[PDB]
């Protein structure tokens, strides 16, 4: 019920800026802090800083003063972070986290509510879709799908609709090219293939794409 | 600021063991009228935002299971895992919530010990739909298998071949606990038509021998 | 995670209003109703308590189903909307408190100087200042300790009072009380219930309290009507007491500690120290609940259009600037009117929003229910009275008249300043529940 969307992933050039946002539901979003929290691939959590959605009150880790600049609309219930003149180490996942403020008191609160954080890749141009290729062929049979030559990261891979879960391989990403490559495996009981159905279907936010492939013999 | 120092690095458990990871602060969360500790501690799982499971240092969070208890005060503070369980297998943070900056530990990585698997392999020929766009590629796909290291040999009608492989490893599964690897060959269309057989090797430790898969273009 | 505010029982809101009340008639404008009220006071009080009771009709009505911090502002956006005259009635809410501590500031000298002094405009100045400051900086280390110790002064005061009442019963001159019948006398009695209305001014602390308030939809409604029947009867249980122990006119004399020399003839020392001391308490703790419970939770609302989900209560929890505005402006309305002036804004300044309260209880009559007869009814006697008393101003003190007149227009001024620059508006999220609670 109490959620934070974001957007997957964010595609910007090495000077440019990003407003990053973060839509709050299922509370009064003004009760609350809203904090912001950088994480690099293969590190640990960074807290960028805080803003009050009541009064657009700021608090700025010293590391990104001038770097990101916080800022709300309350009829909306969405919060920004603005990130300016973005290079390389500014290529990371940016989560929103809610924050329980309590007025008036010494307490402080940890993060309770996380978006599921954007992935802001700082690069010159090139966003391209997924070329997604099916993996077809005793008891079991294992079927796969393949996502290749796509920029950004990253991609979700869903197997009928979601309903297709418990035995689901994500393989992850690796960079060739300027381009990236993951695969997706799926195992299933040889009665319930080549009849029912098993479809992959592949989405790639940074260029809205969603693509269904059916698997078949 | 606060620096946030966590302990030790990495833990290999089976289930049901019991683990103690530790967390320091360079100064005291506890703040002296409240007679509180700051001191939050998350589950992070690849490829998921950070999950609240403690705060104030022994407050459980709603829905967090009764396996994780905190304690500690001042400087020193305790996460334990009475019985690990499968899907505990993460990244485990600190956070002090007494004073901005809000800082994080490095974290603690937990990674579940089980017994040994053999990989369930699998071969796949080019797409149709692959071919008819200019390059092929062959996919080999290694399931369900402990421990993590493995190998996958591929070879062009019986000869060793490496060249264009790429070699891919899930994180370990949240289920049984095992791993999964994914080697691609991609070939040019006019080379991958110039040749018959096409064999994925798969070396494991549970075995001196390698489980062999294959598939031969005129069939 | 989930947060929860310290919930206040249906008796501690009780205490909270009476001892506000308490603090406001009894021991503050006691002397100007001495002057013109007379021997008729405790007709006034009576009168003024049947306009409380009609105000209260409304007030429980729209209280037993509209819950929120916002009070009064609550019922009138639910009613007419989010408009600059919704925006300048929160301000006028948060004036309401703002002119109170003036009031009390008054009433804390007037019985400081005559226990330790001279009485002159400096003097005065001086010993209201210095109890304001006071607690603009009890926010800063012990508003909250002071109120735990609320409900205990309460209970002490009217142990206190109660003791003035029954041991005033064995000494009284029941020549002195008997009502007088003269139209200057009878219009001066009337003409002082509308400077009395103030006297019931629970209302405010119980409704910015009412989501601190356990089972608010019951307790609050309970909470108004109950603490209203206990201060009519301690009023005129003391105002016959008062009177028939001393002569009025001694008592227009020493005005501004009026009930500490009316127990001197039955008591001594040992009673006037008593009611003295109970005094400077009952005053102190109408204080710390006009600004921490009341002034506090108004400014915010009127700043932000809405009031955060969980806050303390006993400190000024957000906008701390506010707190000094507060404190100014409450010197700033000390220092230009005498208590009967300060008194007089108050009682207009509340009959202003009891009068949008009653129209919104009329306007959603059908959702909140009561009748219409009597909702109309209370509107036409508080209009009647609000005139009455802005009649009075403008032919006794007209200095007053323009200070309560430049006031309501100040505040409406203010309001489209403040929706030009900021665009603040109302939502609906003063009483609609908050979803994830």
């Amino acid at each position: 019920q109490v959620q934070l969307l974001q957007p997957g992933a964010e595609l910007v050039k090495p000077g440019a800026s990003v407003k990053l946002s973060c839509k709050a539901s299922g509370y009064t979003f003004t009760s609350y802090w809203m904090y912001w929290v950088k994480q690099r691939p293969g590190q640990g959590l960074e807290w960028i800083g805080e803003i009050d959605p009541s009064d657009s009150y700021t608090n700025y880790n010293q590391n990104f003063k001038g770097k990101a600049t916080l800022t709300v609309d309350k009829s909306s219930s969405t919060a920004f972070m603005q990130l300016s003149s973005l290079t390389s180490q500014d290529s990371a996942v940016y989560f929103c986290a809610r924050s329980p403020h309590y007025y008036g008191t010494t307490y402080n609160y940890p993060m309770d509510y996380w978006g599921q954080g954007t992935s802001v890749t700082v690069s010159s141009a090139k966003t391209t879709p997924p070329s997604v290729y099916p993996l077809a062929p005793g008891s079991s049979v294992t079927l796969g799908c393949l996502v290749k030559g796509y920029f950004p990261e990253s991609v979700t891979v869903t197997w009928n609709s979601g309903s297709l879960s418990s035995s689901v391989h994500t393989f992850p990403a690796l960079l060739q090219s300027g381009l990236y490559t993951m695969s997706s495996s799926v195992t299933v009981p040889s009665s319930t293939w080549p009849s029912q159905t098993v479809t992959c279907s592949v989405a790639h936010p940074a260029s809205s794409t969603t693509v269904d492939k059916k698997l078949e013999p | 600021d606060i620096v946030m120092t966590q302990s030790p690095s990495s833990l290999a458990m089976s289930v049901g063991q019991k683990v103690t990871l530790s967390c320091k602060s360079s100064q005291s969360l506890l703040n002296t009228s409240n007679q509180k500790n700051y001191l939050a501690w998350y589950q992070q799982k690849p490829g998921q935002s950070p999950k609240l499971l403690v705060y104030f240092a022994s407050t459980r969070e709603s829905g967090v299971p009764d396996r994780f208890i905190g304690s500690g005060s001042g400087t020193d503070f305790t996460l334990t895992i009475s019985s690990v369980q499968a899907e505990d297998l993460s990244d485990f943070f600190c956070q002090q919530h007494y004073s901005t900056p809000y800082t994080f530990g490095g974290g603690t990585k937990l990674e579940i010990k089980r017994a040994d698997a053999a990989p369930t392999v699998s071969i796949f020929p080019p797409s149709s739909e692959q071919l008819t766009s200019g390059g092929a590629s062959v996919v080999c796909f290694l399931n369900n298998f402990y421990p993590k290291d493995i190998n996958v040999k591929w070879k062009i009608d019986g000869s060793e071949r490496q060249n264009g492989v790429l070699n891919s490893w899930t994180d370990q599964d949240s289920k049984d606990s095992t791993y999964s690897m994914s080697s691609t060959l991609t070939l040019t269309k006019d080379e991958y038509e110039r040749h018959n057989s096409y064999t994925c090797e798969a070396t494991h430790k549970t075995s001196t021998s390698p489980i062999v898969k294959s598939f031969n273009r005129n069939e | 995670m989930e947060l929860k505010n310290k919930k206040l029982s249906l008796w501690e809101a009780v205490s909270m209003a009476v001892g506000v009340m308490i603090g406001a008639s009894i021991f503050s404008i006691f002397g100007v109703g001495a002057k013109i009220a007379g021997r008729n006071l405790p007709e006034t009080f009576i009168l003024s308590g049947i306009y409380a009771l009609l105000v209260a009709y409304s007030y429980t009505k729209l209280g037993a189903k509209i819950v929120s911090n916002a009070g009064p502002i609550a019922f009138i956006h639910k009613a007419i909307g989010d408009n600059i005259i919704t925006g300048a009635l929160s301000i006028l809410l948060w004036m309401s408190y703002v002119i109170s501590i003036a009031l009390f500031a008054k009433g804390f000298a007037g019985y400081f100087l005559p226990l330790i002094a001279p009485i002159n405009t400096f003097n005065i100045a001086i010993t209201e200042i210095g109890i304001v400051a006071f607690f603009t900086a009890l926010n800063f280390f012990g508003s909250k300790a002071v109120g735990r110790a609320e409900f205990f002064i309460v209970l002490v005061k009217l142990l206190i009072l109660g003791l003035f009442i029954f041991a005033g019963l064995i000494t009284i001159h029941p020549s002195y009380v008997i009502p007088d019948l003269a139209p200057s006398a009878v219009s001066g009695m009337i003409f002082a219930s509308a400077i009395f209305f103030l006297s019931y001014m629970g209302f405010g602390v119980i409704t910015n309290a009412s989501e601190h308030i356990e089972n608010p939809k019951k307790n609050v409604p309970r909470a108004i009507f109950i603490s209203i029947l206990i201060v009519m009867f301690v009023y005129v249980g003391v105002a016959i007491s008062a009177i028939g122990n001393l002569p009025i006119d001694e008592l227009i004399k020493a005005s501004e500690n009026a009930l500490a020399v009316a127990a001197k003839p039955f008591l001594g020392n040992l009673g006037f120290l008593l009611i003295s001391i109970g005094a400077l308490f009952s005053i102190s703790s109408a204080m710390n609940a006009t600004i921490y419970g009341g002034a506090n939770v108004a400014y915010s609302l009127a700043k932000d259009g809405e009031l955060p989900e969980f806050f303390e209560r006993k400190v000024w929890f957000k906008s701390t600037e506010g707190l000094y505005i507060t404190s100014a402006l409450g010197v700033l309305f000390a220092l230009l009117f005498n208590m009967e002036g300060v008194a007089s804004i108050t009682s207009a300044v509340f009959m202003v929003i009891y009068l949008f309260v009653i129209l919104s209880h009329y306007i959603l009559i059908d959702e909140v229910g009561g009748r219409k007869e009597i909702v109309i009814f209370s509107f036409i006697v508080v209009l009647g009275v609000f005139l009455l008393l802005l009649y009075y101003q403008w032919i006794t003190n007209r200095f007053v008249f323009y200070g309560i007149i430049a006031t309501f227009i100040g505040v409406l001024i203010f309001e489209i300043i403040y929706r030009k620059v900021t665009k603040r508006t109302f939502s609906n999220n003063m009483y609609v529940k908050s979803l994830e609670s």
